[PDB]
């Protein structure tokens, strides 16, 4: 079994930066990229950025450029995702999502979101 | 004559001089995708070399294959006994330039003892199982005879047994297993020979055990013999691997294989071998551009632009 | 046309290499792996520098040869 | 226009020409001493890389040391226990390229041993000594139980765990330390292990003993897991060097430190990189010009001398 | 001015390489590293020499011609 | 004459080198010693070309330059 | 001027191009034979470089031979007790590279033991033999003490000490042998040790046998000590080769050795060295041309033909 776990909810304030981490499980986290996909509430999923595990190479979109940073704690196989500077358009639901290309491509460019955390 | 823009290359005695038209030289650039002809790619999904090698369950599929570039993903796993590789990489290397998988099954005399031993780590189908190019000997009643059989090499290619050692976690698990306390193995041919001694010792769980497979290879050239002496923790071969000579290689990389004509695979994909140079990788398989470290390389292929 | 084909025969065609990326840390063998391909690197990299040095060079001297004597040859009929 | 004396250069068609200036491109000179800025040189005294390493007692000084370039003075010597690195060269090379000596005291539960063995050849203070990044374990009170413990790599780092195994000289020192007549020494790990058998002989006579120690190292990747299994003859570690990844690397050299400024280092010294070539030696750290076997090599900066 | 700036880019900076001394005799290694060294060492001694003569060369060829140049167009005015 | 003296000074004298054939297959080292080989091999063949090529065209464009000035001065003489 | 007929040449910007005089630069032909001048050549018939080495009886002639380069011919094969050489390639290398099979007897003291062990499978003059660079120690009587004996480098060259470890076929010949049930080997210096443990098992039968010796060395530095300890399997070193250096090396070839004057040797025998490329052998020895993959570089030496 896979499994993707993540944080419990977090309420903040307007200017604050929050953290959400992803909890792998079933298998290694450097074998598998790590996408990110916003959805605020009725307004279907949108996506947010890549993790590369096994190099570190990100990739966001330009809307979040800057104010978003993902990061990979490969001891405990956890994902970190902080946004700082939040605003109150920035309230939705976060899911953590596993892409396949790590070596040689970038995998979202080829690889869909197989699973998927809460 | 002139032409109203122009490009900027670099000679001996000028860093940037305008010309008419103007080459690149360095393909930066890749398609993404391993175009699979001409060369018979083998798409391991999955599965490691060596983990299709020993016969691990869920690699299955790739017995008796073929390839002339082994794409080995990086969502790879082991699904099997917990083993592990002295040498890993030179095993990997030459199985990967042998270039078949191609193993021919041969009849081992195991006097008494009892073989096709599994274990639930590896479970194939409903029931536990093992590695299918390996033969787990146990004991059979309750002793264990000193092993010593042999095969000779009649025909002309070189053949390859993959064996192993098995590590037991506990005395008792040795004891039960193999009635000797410490046995050994010793895999010989005429010009070189193999011994390895067993060691007994709780190991990091990983699939549910502590124990482990120390998988070695031996190469049993043409009119040669191979005596395999072991008394104790044993995993024997069933057959040999049949050895060859080829372009065959192996590569890591996770680029989607696509139906296409190209020459030069790289990890980020088939690239165009049109211009002399590249940078896309330094890993490369085919007649590939030679990989170079500038991005950018303007060949002069007009007259200096005076407009 | 290319014009490098005379320099440079072919792309020649190399199937089996050594390894060019490692996982864990080695020691003597992975350094000396390192160190031979940074040097191939190194080397074709000057290589390509000065033939494109080189080729670019003598097409301009070349092309600027000919511009100027058919001016002048224009010139004096 | 001319010159009264000019220097001969070579050129495709010419062996010796005349021209009316010419630089040098070969920087054959050294300054003679090592320029401490901009990288962080650390300058061993009478202190190799595995010494201070280990924790020999003359070394103390170098403890959680750092550096960009590790100079290894000829004088140096070792004046602890005789040890022996299997495979020395690897080890040198890795802990200098990690670039520090940071370590880091785990909490490791030895029960049933007397930890903090000394001996007189290793004399720290007044009173028998021992490296200081090592535990030697012996039989506590008449019994020496099968050590088994772990720690697991929870941190994001690489953990280098440096332990080592005893050879006594006679097996009555082998039965007085350690009661097993022989036991063995077993790290793991989840992807590798390594085993040691200690041997008992007698061995040349260095620094008034005839046993031995043999250093062996461990990298642990992040989140993997170590497992130490001893029966005897154990030097346990105390904690881990935090690996790295930078622009460290170690050189041999007797040149003295000196306060100034320059990119490349040789063995000779600190020399100017505004040559683009150099015959100094064929070592060398930083910004360097490559390395060449001509003394000479001129480049005309004039027209032909016609005088 | 200095001329070579355009064929080599610049000093590349290199940190941690093989070993190139040894004390002791090991064998197979040992003489790998010592062949790579060499290797390394013929191979950029010829590129140093075959640079500085086409430098040498296109550096007098243009000088010549533009003393021969000037010198014909002096006598001429 | 020859040359080729000032680019290549003369035949480098080497005597002790790496296994070039091997009878087994032993694995990472013996790969190893045939990638040092080839690499070697290809730039060497790669200089050789280039420095033919060189010295073909400066030849020739020196020759050419002769017979034509030659042409010239005797034609009006 | 011009000529009847012309040499195509390659230029930058020519394919091909005619000229009136064209020399080549690629040497592709060889004589044959291998010249014996200058260099010290030596001609190994039937003999290998670590069999001569050793001491197998059919290489007696090779005793204290030196050479500037050993050619050994493919027709070489070995008639004496079945060997086997961990590490073959590094101690022939090594071997090569010293250029001298100078043997210095040295006297070691081995009480209670029986020297000069010898087998029928190597048959020196009519009855049994053996290495003649090795010693055979076997038990005396019913016994066989722990041997631990020394010797001090006091000169100031390397030495090389050439010893094996005996594996018998069977426990039978073991204790025969040896009265310990399991011996084991070390020979050590200040700097390092090497321990073998020697196995018992049955091996191919090569020669009438299936025991083997495992062939290993040990280079005692300048002011070294070198300690011997084994308690069974021991076949002991009679002495040390003096090792140096020089030009010396080694090469595989069956071409004749032949009396004339050549520089540079390769494989197909000597070639001249006028020409700066050859195309021979990649092989080579002495002043030799730079290998090149073209079998042909035409240079111009005269001017564009226009007939
Ligand atoms: C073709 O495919 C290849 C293969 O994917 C592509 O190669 C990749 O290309 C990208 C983009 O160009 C590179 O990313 C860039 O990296 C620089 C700096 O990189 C340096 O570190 C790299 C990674 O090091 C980690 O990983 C290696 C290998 O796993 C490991 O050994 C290291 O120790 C280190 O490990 C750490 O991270 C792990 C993962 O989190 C942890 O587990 C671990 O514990 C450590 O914490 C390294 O690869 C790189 O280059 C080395 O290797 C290449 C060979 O690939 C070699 O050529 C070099 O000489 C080096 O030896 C460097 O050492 C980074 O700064 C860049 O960041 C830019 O962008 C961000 C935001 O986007 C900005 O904030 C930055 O300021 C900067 O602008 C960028 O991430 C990638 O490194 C490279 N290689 C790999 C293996 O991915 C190639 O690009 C493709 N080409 C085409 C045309 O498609
Ligand atoms: C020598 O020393 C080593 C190291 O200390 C010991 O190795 C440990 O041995 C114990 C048991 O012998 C192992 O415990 C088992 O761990 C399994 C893995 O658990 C990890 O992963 C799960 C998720 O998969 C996490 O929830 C968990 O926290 C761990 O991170 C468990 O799955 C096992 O559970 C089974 O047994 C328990 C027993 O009560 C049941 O309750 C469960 O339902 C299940 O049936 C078990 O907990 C431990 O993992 C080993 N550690 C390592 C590093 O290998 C050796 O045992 C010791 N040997 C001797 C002879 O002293
Ligand atoms: C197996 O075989 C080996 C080799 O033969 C034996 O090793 C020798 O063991 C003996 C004692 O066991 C060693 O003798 C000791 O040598 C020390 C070093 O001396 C050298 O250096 C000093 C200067 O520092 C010189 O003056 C000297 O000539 C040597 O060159 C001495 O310092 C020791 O002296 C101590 O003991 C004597 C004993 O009477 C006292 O008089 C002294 O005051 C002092 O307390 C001692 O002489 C010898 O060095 C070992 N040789 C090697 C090469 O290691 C093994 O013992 C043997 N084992 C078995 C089980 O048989
Ligand atoms: C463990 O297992 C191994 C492998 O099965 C056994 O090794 C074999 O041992 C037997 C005897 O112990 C060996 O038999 C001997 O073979 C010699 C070689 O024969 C080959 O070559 C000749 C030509 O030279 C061919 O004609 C022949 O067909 C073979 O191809 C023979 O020369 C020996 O002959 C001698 O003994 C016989 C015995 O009757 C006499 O008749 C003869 O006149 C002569 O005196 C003998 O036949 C066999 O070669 C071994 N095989 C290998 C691969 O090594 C181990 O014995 C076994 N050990 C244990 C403890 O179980
Ligand atoms: C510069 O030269 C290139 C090389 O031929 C020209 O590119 C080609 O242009 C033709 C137009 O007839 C196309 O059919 C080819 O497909 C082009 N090839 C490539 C590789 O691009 C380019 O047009 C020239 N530019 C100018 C301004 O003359
Ligand atoms: C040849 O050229 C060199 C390079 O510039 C000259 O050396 C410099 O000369 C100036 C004199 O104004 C000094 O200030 C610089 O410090 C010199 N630089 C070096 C690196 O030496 C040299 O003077 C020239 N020689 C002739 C005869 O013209
Ligand atoms: C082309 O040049 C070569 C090189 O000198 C000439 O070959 C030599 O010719 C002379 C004739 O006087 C002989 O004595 C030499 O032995 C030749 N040397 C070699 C290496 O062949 C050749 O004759 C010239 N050809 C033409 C047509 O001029
Ligand atoms: C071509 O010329 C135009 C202006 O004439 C300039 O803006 C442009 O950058 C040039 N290059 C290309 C590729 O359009
Ligand atoms: C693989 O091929 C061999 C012979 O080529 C054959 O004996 C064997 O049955 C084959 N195995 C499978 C699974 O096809
Ligand atoms: C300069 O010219 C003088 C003679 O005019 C000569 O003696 C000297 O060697 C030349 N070079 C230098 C560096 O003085
Ligand atoms: C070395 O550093 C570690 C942590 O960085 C610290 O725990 C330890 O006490 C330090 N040791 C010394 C001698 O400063
Ligand atoms: C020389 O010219 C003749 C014809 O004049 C031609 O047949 C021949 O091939 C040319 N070359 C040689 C080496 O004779
Ligand atoms: C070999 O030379 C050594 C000394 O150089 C000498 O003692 C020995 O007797 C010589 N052996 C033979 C066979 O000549």
């Amino acid at each position: 079994q896979v499994q993707l776990v993540q944080s419990g909810a977090e309420v903040k304030k307007p200017g604050a930066s929050v953290t959400v981490s992803c909890q792998v499980s079933g298998y290694t986290l450097t074998s598998y990229g790590l996408s990110w996909v916003r959805q605020a509430p009725g307004q279907g999923l949108e996506w947010v950025g890549w993790i590369n595990t096994y190099d570190g190479q990100t990739k966001y979109v330009k809307k979040f450029q800057g104010r978003v940073t993902m990061t990979t704690h490969t001891g405990t196989n956890t994902a970190y995702m902080e946004m700082k500077s939040l605003r109150s358009d920035d309230t939705a639901v976060y899911y953590c999502a596993r892409v396949e290309g790590v070596r040689g491509v970038m995998g979202f460019h080829y690889y869909p979101m197989d699973v998927w955390g809460q | 004559h002139a032409v109203p823009n122009g490009t900027l290359v670099k000679t001996i005695t000028d860093d940037q001089i305008e010309v008419t038209n103007a080459t690149e030289l360095v393909q930066s650039s890749s398609t993404g995708k391993i175009c699979n002809n001409p060369h018979r790619i083998l798409d391991g999904i999955d599965c490691t070399l060596i983990d299709a090698l020993l016969g691990d369950p869920h690699c299955d599929v790739f017995q008796n294959e073929t390839w002339d570039l082994f794409v080995e993903r990086s969502k790879a796993f082991s699904n099997c006994y917990p083993y592990d590789v002295p040498d890993y990489a030179s095993l990997r290397s030459l199985v990967a330039s042998s270039g078949t998988l191609e193993f021919i099954t041969e009849g081992f005399t195991w006097t008494g003892v009892t073989q096709n031993g599994g274990s639930n780590a590896c479970k194939r189908g409903p029931g536990s199982g093992f590695f299918s190019r390996l033969n787990w000997l146990t004991k059979s009643g309750s002793t264990y005879p000193v092993l010593n059989v042999t095969m000779p090499n009649n025909d002309n290619f070189d053949k390859l047994y993959i064996w192993g050692v098995h590590h037991p976690s506990t005395n008792q698990e040795q004891t039960s297993l193999y009635v000797q306390a410490s046995g050994r193995v010793t895999v010989s041919t005429r010009r070189s020979q193999q011994t390895i001694i067993p060691n007994i010792g709780s190991r990091p769980w990983v699939r549910g055990l502590s124990s482990r497979i120390s998988i070695y290879w031996t190469i049993v050239k043409p009119g040669d013999v191979l005596v395999i002496n072991s008394n104790g923790n044993l995993i024997a071969p069933r057959g040999y691997f049949k050895m060859r000579t080829g372009k065959s290689s192996i590569m890591r990389s996770d680029a989607p294989i696509d139906t296409c004509i190209s020459e030069c695979i790289t990890p980020n994909g088939s690239i165009p071998n049109d211009k002399p140079f590249q940078n896309v990788n330094k890993i490369t398989y085919g007649a590939c551009p030679k990989y170079v470290k500038q991005n950018t390389l303007k060949l002069a292929t007009g007259m200096r632009n005076v407009p | 046309n290319g014009k490098l084909n005379r320099v440079i025969e072919k792309t020649n065609e190399k199937f089996h290499q050594i390894e060019k990326e490692f996982s864990e840390v080695e020691g003597r063998i992975q350094d000396l792996e390192k160190y031979v391909e940074d040097t191939k690197i190194d080397l074709w990299s000057y290589n390509a520098e000065l033939l494109v040095a080189l080729e670019n060079q003598h097409t301009i001297d070349l092309t600027d040869s000919e511009m100027n004597k058919l001016f002048e040859k224009t010139r004096r009929q």
